[PDB]
């Protein structure tokens, strides 16, 4: 099937940047798919961070100008890679990040509504704990 | 920005009962743009039901979902020992998407 | 204060499939040209479409149509069923030079006549790959113990005619007009048409002959780039011409094997016995390989060494370049073209052999026998593509070897139907409108 | 514009060229004969299966024909500005794709009641 | 009631469910089962277009209950309006007007005729 | 004891893929599929 792996538990100091990678296995092209990045705080609810669709990456209204999402296509000796960089993180960013894909091939599939969509395949999630 | 309210907060049942979880939005979602997810404690989340009343490949037929105006309900009949976890109702009608609040099902 | 209004003729289309018919403008042919109907493009704005060339249904329908058209002209004429006799073949020598002795044989055999209780001792000339010996030495046909040999029909032609698979009313055909399109993904320039352009059903392996060219650069297409079991299609931007010829005369002789049953064999050769050969330009092939490797280095890296070697081994219709010129099937060695190593007035002559028993479409049980062609055969052709593959490495070096391959006829027709899509029109709609009846 | 030329416009800008798409919906036993015969049969059947549904509701020869059923607020709560000027035809059919059967059912009994109510009008 | 569910009722109770029967009169090789499907489709087209051509020459195209200006003769039936719709059914009414069906079918053709444009054209 | 003379071991000549060559093969038939012609000859 479609299997996705992510990075490990990275501990970072406040003031620097961090970069989380996500490798896919099974997808064909990111033009027929869409990669959404959400998070989940411990003991709280989930939160939608950003997404990349039709080679157009965007974020939410609360993380504008803070995060950066990038993705590349297939390579003959490399899996599909989706990266997300966070710069100038605060002391309230300790969370379990995820990496989701959604197939946007069929127009009448019902899984997507004009850019915003659901999550059909989930990853494992990386724990990021920031402290002084 | 539509705020979702899930009911109940924390409930308990036994092996063989039926669990009904309700979700109430802010506006009136007349297009049935809602989804029900399941996440085990410690494991990865899993999408159960998309578009309110449609199942996914690999989901058993004991789960059922219904939509009526604002109220989206989810019925789980023939409860087993592996369905104890957190359930989420999430809309994707308006940008951006917003999840629910969490509903844990214990055993007693 | 709102009511329902029904609209007829809304531009809404779904994804479906249907049956397409031929359409061409107009000695017979193999493909039915006179059975087709005698033969606009509307640009669309503010609409996108996700195309996928590896999940199309037109390729399988075209393959089934070509298979059904190939087995409709071989039926009503003569079959060569009593030909499986004990041949007596010797060598032929008539001012013949080196490297040709051993490829042609002079055979003699008995054969029935129009009378049931009489025989006739006749003779002919056969090739090396057409006869096998059994233990003067006795010989026999190769496709006798596993297939039945029927003659190719002498009143048809194997010339490719461009046809148009055209959809009926109710459906529509969309076409992506991107110049750098790679067959998979969204296309922001989609236009509707009636049907497609002229597609020539050219049957060839490892060399896309008489195909369609690109617009800007050399295109590389592959399904799974991380797998060593998928073919790689190369589309050039310029054509590379190649001149094939056969210096033999190949006179024909008719033998009557029964009542109304004729058999056309090779008679006597008047002249020299030379090799059939294809000349290809050497100066254009180097810049063609350079423009191929300049686009191929983008998928593997700027620090890669690209080796071009020949085929490893297998069937004769896979490792050798098999094509049809002038009604005769040629099998070229083509080992001198793919021989290079790229680090980060002359002409090449390739000799080709001729076979008379052709097994088409990888079938086991249906053979053929092409008749001899009188005169000198000489043709020209373009090279507008390549079918390559790679082997599995030890994922630690930077050397990649590319070998030519083929055999599957779906890859020869997927390079022409990679931009078209079939949709079904639904013209009904329901709208809210503040209006009442009467 | 041409055939399917207003596919990217709004619902109010594409409701004026409906006659372009309404006229292109009708037009030895070899391999290319049975396919043409099946294509003609499929085109005739696809024309008849739409003409019958147009003739049941009472729109024989009309494209912007009006009905008498009211629009329920549970189907779409949008106004006339966010439909005829923002949404297109490829999204409106997917917006109410779960409510088309009840509309097609309500469009039949109202026409039947209107036809049976006309019989009590000329009997005076 | 369903398809042909009002066959046992009278003419007054079966003339209200015509929309049920008005939607069920219409809906690859050369083997023994490939030609029968094409024959059935051609027969279903033929048995619908022939019935629809008769309503076009009478001026009742697109109407289920259509009535014209043809006067009902007293020699075709000597019953009232209560012994037909409340007592007789559709299977018994067709047997009585079998000898006067072609006369009504010929009188219905000229009606939608004597109602055409005349000189008003000039 | 009930299948004493039911099966028959038959031998016959038959043509091969070569037109001017023959072959001698055997088979096992039933008594309801062969009739005698006046070991013995059967057809
Ligand atoms: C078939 O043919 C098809 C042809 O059409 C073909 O499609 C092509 O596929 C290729 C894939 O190989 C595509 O190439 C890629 O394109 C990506 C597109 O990126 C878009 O988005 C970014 C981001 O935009 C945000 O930021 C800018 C700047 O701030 C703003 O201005 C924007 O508004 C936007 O901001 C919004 O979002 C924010 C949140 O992020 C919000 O906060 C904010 O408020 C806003 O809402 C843009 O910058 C891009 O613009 C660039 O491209 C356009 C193209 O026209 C130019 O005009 C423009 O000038 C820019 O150059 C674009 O819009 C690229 O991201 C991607 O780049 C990667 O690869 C290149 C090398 O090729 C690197 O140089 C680059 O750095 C990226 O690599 C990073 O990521 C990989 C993956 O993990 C890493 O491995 C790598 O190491 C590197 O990571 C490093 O850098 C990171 C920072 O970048 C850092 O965090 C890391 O830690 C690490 O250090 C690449 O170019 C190509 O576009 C397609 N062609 C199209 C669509 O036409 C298809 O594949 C073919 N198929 C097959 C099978 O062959
Ligand atoms: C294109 O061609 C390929 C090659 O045949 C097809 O098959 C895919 O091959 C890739 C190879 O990587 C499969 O990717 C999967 O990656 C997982 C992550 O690997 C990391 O983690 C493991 C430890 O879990 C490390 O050992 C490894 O070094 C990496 O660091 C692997 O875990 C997968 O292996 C097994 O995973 C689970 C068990 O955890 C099993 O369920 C799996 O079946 C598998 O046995 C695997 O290597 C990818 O999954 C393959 N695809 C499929 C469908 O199986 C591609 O499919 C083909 N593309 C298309 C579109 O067909
Ligand atoms: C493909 O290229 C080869 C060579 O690369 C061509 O072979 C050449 O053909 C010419 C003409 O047939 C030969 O010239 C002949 O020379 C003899 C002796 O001088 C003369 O008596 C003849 O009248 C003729 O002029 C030439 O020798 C020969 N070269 C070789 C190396 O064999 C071939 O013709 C090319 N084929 C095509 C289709 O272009
Ligand atoms: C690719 O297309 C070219 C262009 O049509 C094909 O070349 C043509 O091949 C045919 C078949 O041999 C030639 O017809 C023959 O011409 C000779 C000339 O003397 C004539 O005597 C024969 O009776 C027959 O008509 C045709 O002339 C030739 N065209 C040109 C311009 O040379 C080529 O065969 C195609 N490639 C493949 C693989 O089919
Ligand atoms: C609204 O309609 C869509 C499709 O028209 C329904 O989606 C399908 O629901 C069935 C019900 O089990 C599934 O089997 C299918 O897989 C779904 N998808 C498709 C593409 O057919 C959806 O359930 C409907 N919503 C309702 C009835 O509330
Ligand atoms: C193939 O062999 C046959 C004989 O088996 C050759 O026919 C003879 O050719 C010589 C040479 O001219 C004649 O003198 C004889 O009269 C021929 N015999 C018969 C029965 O016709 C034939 O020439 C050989 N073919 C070739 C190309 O050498
Ligand atoms: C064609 O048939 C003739 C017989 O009409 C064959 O000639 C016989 O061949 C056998 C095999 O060696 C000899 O034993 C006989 O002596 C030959 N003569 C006769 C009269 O039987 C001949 O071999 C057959 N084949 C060819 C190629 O000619
Ligand atoms: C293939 O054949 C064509 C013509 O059949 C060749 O084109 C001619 O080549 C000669 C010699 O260079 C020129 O003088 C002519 O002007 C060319 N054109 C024509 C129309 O005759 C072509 O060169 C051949 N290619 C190879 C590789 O031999
Ligand atoms: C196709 O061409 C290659 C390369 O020329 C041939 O490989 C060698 O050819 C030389 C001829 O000078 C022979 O001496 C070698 O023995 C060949 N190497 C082998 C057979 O491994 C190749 O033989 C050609 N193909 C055919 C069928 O002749
Ligand atoms: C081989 O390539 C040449 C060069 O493109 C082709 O010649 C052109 O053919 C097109 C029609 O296919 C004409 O419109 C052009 O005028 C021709 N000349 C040029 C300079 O472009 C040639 O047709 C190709 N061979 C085949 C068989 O298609
Ligand atoms: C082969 O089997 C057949 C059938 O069983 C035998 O035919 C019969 O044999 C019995 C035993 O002697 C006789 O009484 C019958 O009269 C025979 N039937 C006929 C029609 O003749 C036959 O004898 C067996 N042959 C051998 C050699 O054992
Ligand atoms: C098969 O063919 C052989 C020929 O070798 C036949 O054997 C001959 O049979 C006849 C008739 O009984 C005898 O006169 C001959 O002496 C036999 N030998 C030869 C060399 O001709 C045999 O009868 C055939 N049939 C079977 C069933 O074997
Ligand atoms: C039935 O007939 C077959 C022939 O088809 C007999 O098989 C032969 O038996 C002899 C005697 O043992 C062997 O020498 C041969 O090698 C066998 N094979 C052939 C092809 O001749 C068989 O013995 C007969 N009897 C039974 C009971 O099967
Ligand atoms: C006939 O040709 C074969 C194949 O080249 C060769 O082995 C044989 O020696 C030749 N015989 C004669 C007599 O020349
Ligand atoms: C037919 O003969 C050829 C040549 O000897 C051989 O390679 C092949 O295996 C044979 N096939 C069968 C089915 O006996
Ligand atoms: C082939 O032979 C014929 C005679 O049968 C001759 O007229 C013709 O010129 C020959 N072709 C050549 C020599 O190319
Ligand atoms: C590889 O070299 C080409 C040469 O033009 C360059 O454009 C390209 O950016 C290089 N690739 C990388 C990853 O730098
Ligand atoms: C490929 O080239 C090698 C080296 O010349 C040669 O030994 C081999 O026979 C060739 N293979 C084919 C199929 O021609
Ligand atoms: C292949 O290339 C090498 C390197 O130039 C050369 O030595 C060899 O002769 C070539 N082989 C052929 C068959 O052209
Ligand atoms: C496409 O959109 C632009 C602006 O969004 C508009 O001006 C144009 O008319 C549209 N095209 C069509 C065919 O309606
Ligand atoms: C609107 O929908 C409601 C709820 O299904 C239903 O009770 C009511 O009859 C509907 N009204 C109309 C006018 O269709
Ligand atoms: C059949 O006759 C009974 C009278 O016994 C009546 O009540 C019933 O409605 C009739 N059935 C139908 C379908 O009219």
């Amino acid at each position: 099937q479609i299997h996705l792996v992510q990075s490990g538990t990275e501990v970072k100091k406040p003031g620097s940047s961090v970069t989380v990678s996500c490798k896919a296995y099974g997808v064909n092209t990111f033009g027929l798919y869409a990669v959404n990045w959400v998070r989940q705080a411990p003991g709280q609810s989930l939160e939608y961070i950003g997404q990349i669709w039709r080679w157009k990456s965007s974020a939410s209204h609360h993380f504008r100008g803070r995060v950066l999402i990038s993705a590349v296509d297939l390579t003959g000796s490399s899996p599909p890679i989706s990266s997300l960089e966070i710069k100038n993180l605060t002391s309230d960013d300790t969370a379990v990040y995820f990496c989701t894909t959604t197939s946007t091939y069929d127009r009448w599939s019902g899984l997507h509504h004009d850019g915003v969509m659901a999550f059909s395949s989930w990853g494992q999630g990386t724990l990021i704990s920031v402290s002084a | 920005d539509i705020q979702m309210t899930q009911s109940p907060s924390t409930l308990s049942a036994s092996t063989g009962d039926t669990v009904r979880i309700s979700c109430r939005a802010s506006q009136s979602i007349t297009g049935n743009w809602v989804a029900w997810y399941q996440q085990r404690p410690g494991k990865a989340p899993r999408l159960l039901i998309y578009r309110g009343a449609a199942l996914l490949g690999g989901v058993p037929s004991r789960f059922r979902g219904s939509a009526a105006g604002t109220d989206f309900t989810l019925t789980i009949g023939n409860l087993q020992a592996e369905d104890f976890g957190t359930f989420y109702c999430q809309q994707y009608d308006t940008y951006p998407g917003t999840f629910g609040q969490g509903t844990k099902v214990e055993v007693k | 204060n709102l009511w329902v209004t029904v609209y007829y003729g809304v531009p809404v289309w779904k994804d479906a499939e249907t049956t397409l018919f031929c359409a061409s403008d107009a000695k017979h042919n193999v493909w039915a040209t006179h059975a087709c109907v005698p033969t606009q493009e509307i640009h669309l704005e503010n609409v996108t479409e996700e195309f996928n060339m590896w999940k199309n249904n037109m390729v399988e329908q075209m393959h089934t149509d070509i298979i059904s058209l190939w087995d409709q002209s071989l039926k009503p004429c003569v079959k060569l069923t009593p030909l499986c006799v004990t041949l007596q073949c010797t060598n032929v020598t008539n001012n013949i030079t080196d490297d040709m002795r051993g490829e042609l044989k002079n055979c003699s055999f008995n054969m029935t006549t129009e009378l049931r209780d009489k025989k006739q001792k006749v003779y002919s000339l056969f090739y090396r790959l057409d006869v096998v010996q059994i233990n003067n030495k006795e010989y026999r046909l190769i496709n006798c113990n596993t297939s039945a040999i029927t003659q190719a029909c002498p009143k048809v032609s194997f010339e490719p005619i461009p046809i148009h698979y055209c959809a009926p009313a109710g459906f529509a055909i969309l076409k992506c007009k991107d110049k750098k399109f790679n067959g998979t993904g969204p296309c922001p320039s989609v236009s509707t048409v009636q049907c497609t352009h002229g597609i020539k059903p050219v049957v060839s392996t490892q060399l896309l002959l008489n195909g369609s060219l690109a617009e800007e650069e050399v295109m590389i297409r592959s399904e799974n780039i991380t797998n060593n079991a998928k073919n790689i299609l190369v589309q050039f931007n310029t054509p590379v011409q190649i001149n094939c010829t056969r210096p033999n005369n190949n006179t024909r002789k008719s033998i009557r094997i029964g009542p109304g049953q004729a058999f056309y064999a090779t008679g006597d050769i008047i002249g020299d016995i030379r090799q059939a050969h294809c000349n290809v330009s050497k100066a254009t092939w180097n810049e063609t390989l350079g423009k191929v490797v300049k686009q191929l280095r983008k998928h593997f890296g700027n620090n890669t060494i690209i080796r071009f070697a020949n085929s490893s081994g297998g069937d004769l219709e896979v490792t050798t370049h098999s094509f049809n010129c002038g009604g005769e099937f040629f099998y070229c060695n083509t080992s001198g073209l793919f021989n290079s190593t790229w680090i980060s007035n002359d002409s090449i002559t390739l000799p080709c052999r001729i076979k008379q028993i052709i097994n088409m479409w990888q079938r086991i049980g249906q053979a053929m026998y092409a008749p001899p062609i009188q005169g000198v055969i000489r043709c020209v052709s373009n090279i507008t593509g390549l079918i390559l593959t790679r082997d599995g490495g030890s994922t630690n070096s930077t050397t990649e070897t590319f070998r030519p391959g083929g055999g599957d006829m779906r890859d020869n027709w997927r390079s022409e139907l990679y931009k078209y899509k079939v949709v079904k029109i639904e013209p009904l709609g329901v709208a809210p409108t503040r209006c009442k009846r009467r | 514009l041409g055939f399917l030329g207003a596919a990217g416009s709004t619902m109010g800008a594409a409701s004026m060229t409906l006659t372009v798409q309404a006229r292109n919906l009708l037009s030895k036993l070899t391999v290319w004969g049975i396919k043409q015969l099946q294509a003609r049969v499929l085109a005739v059947e696809r024309y008849l299966r739409d003409q019958q549904l147009l003739g049941i509701w009472g729109c024989s020869g009309k494209l912007i024909c009006c009905t008498n059923v009211p629009w329920n607020s549970s189907w779409s709560n949008r106004n006339l500005s966010e439909i005829w000027d923002n949404m297109t035809w490829l999204q409106w059919d997917k917006e109410i794709s779960n409510y088309t059967q009840i509309i097609y059912g309500l469009l039949e009994e109202s026409q039947n009641q209107q036809e049976k109510n006309e019989q009590d009008l000329l009997a005076l």
